RNA sequence: AUGAACGAGGAAUUCCCAGUAAGUGCGGGUCAUAAGCUUGCGUUGAUUAAGUCCCUGCCCUUUGUACACCGCGUCGCU
RNA sequence: GAAACCAAAGUCUUUGGGUUCCGGGGGGAGUAUGGUUGCAAAGCUGAAACUUAAAGGAAUUGACGGAAGGGCACCACCAGGAGUGGAGCCUGCGGCUUAAUUUGACUCAACACGGGAAACCUCACCCGGCCCGGACACGGACAGGAUUGACAGAUUGAUAGCUCUUUCUCGAUUCCGUGGGUGGUGGUGCAUGGCCGUUCUUAGUUGGUGGAGCGAUUUGUCUGGCGAUAACGAACG
């Protein structure tokens, strides 16, 4: 509804919503480091959204 | 600082092309800043890319 | 009659008048009669003086050629900011 | 009386090399009534460096330099 | 000599030793046609129609390098200091409402700036009311009045004659139109001046003389890691 997703500093998340996104961020990072072969190099909170 | 992000809702192609991408109902265009003078730091990663 | 201006666009301006030294084309159902033609345009001065006004040749009988009549309106401009004007009247 | 947030502050960023920052008040301007602003003045008063082009800009110098070509089309009548 | 350059490309307007070939702005075009040679491909000779105001030659600088070096500065950095950004709040900005929440200003070169800490004034903005402070000249009206001011009541926020009633004052000091002057914190700072800010608190700017070149131009305004040194002097900063 053209509202974009919120950032991962501004989502107020539960603890283990808190350590499943750790978890997500974590797969992610392996994934593009030895899938992708490339490194983000400006990964932070201001570069990640939550969304579902 | 570098790029603009913006909500936009796209349309719906009439072309029966059986190659043609699916366009999202949302979607968001980023165009890079090309009349500001801060983007002369941004040299260091894109001097070492063996691609370009 | 119309009169028009005789240049080679497809739209023609109205003449409101006839000018002396501007040759106009003169529009008007008449019966359809193959060029060339001399043509001569007369009035009734007074008492029944045929007066001659204006001559010329018959160009090619279309209905296609149009006749655009125009207007003008005026306003004076009382507020000019740059690129940026308010108008009034 | 009322007593809140505020537990030294992410990303990011400003000013500053000695009676200097910073602390501290005072006076002038404003001003009928008036300073959190501003312009000045004294008081207390340090750590770091005697450098660099790493960032941002700015500045010069020398070297040459007065849109070249090869890779937009088919059909239709008067 | 146009110069690059050339002891010939010299002895050329101070033009004449002998002789051969060959060029006449650029394209079309070394094309078509014809002749001739050739096995052939081709060669030799070789137009025109039409088309354009340039095509070209030497030398001189450099706008610009997507070319490389230095050098500068706590409005850049290192070592740090004290901070802002995080709290409450004061004041300026926008967004939002409001009749108005006037306005100028938007990177450093706007944002406690407009000396702008505005209860009235300021004040431009909103609502309401009052006055002419229409100078001046012309025409008309006007002394048997052109007018001004005003008690009381109605109205009014207003001891606002602002309008009416009530009729009391005033002696051309005028009034109505015509032209036309003033008055504006009204609009253009992208029409101006002045002043200010900025580039830039930079480190440059311009002249004169001498020498090279026909000239554009060059040397000066300087190669080097003492020494070369056609250059020398000024002025502003």
């Amino acid at each position: 509804d053209q509202v974009p997703a919120p950032k991962l500093k501004e989502v107020k998340l539960n603890s283990e919503e808190m350590k499943e996104a750790y978890y997500q961020t974590l797969h992610l990072m392996r994934q593009l480091y030895h899938e992708c072969t490339l490194v983000h190099a400006d990964l932070s909170e201001y570069n990640m959204l939550w969304h579902a | 600082k570098e790029s603009v992000v913006f909500h936009a809702y796209g349309g719906s192609m009439e072309d029966e092309k059986e190659d043609s991408k699916v366009i999202p109902t949302e979607c968001a265009i980023k165009v890079f800043k090309t009349t500001l003078n801060e983007f002369k730091n941004r040299d260091k990663y894109i001097k070492d890319d063996f691609r370009f | 009659p119309l009169f028009s201006q005789h240049t080679a666009a497809d739209k023609h301006k109205l003449q409101r008048f006839l000018t002396a030294d501007m040759a106009l084309v003169a529009t008007v159902y008449a019966p359809i009669t193959f060029p060339p033609a001399s043509v001569l345009l007369f009035k009734q001065k007074s008492n029944g003086m045929h007066s001659l006004i204006a001559t010329g040749h018959l160009m090619s009988v279309d209905p296609d050629r149009m006749v655009i009549k125009r207007v003008v309106l005026s306003g004076h401009p009382f507020k000019i900011f740059t690129k940026m004007a308010v108008v009034r009247y």
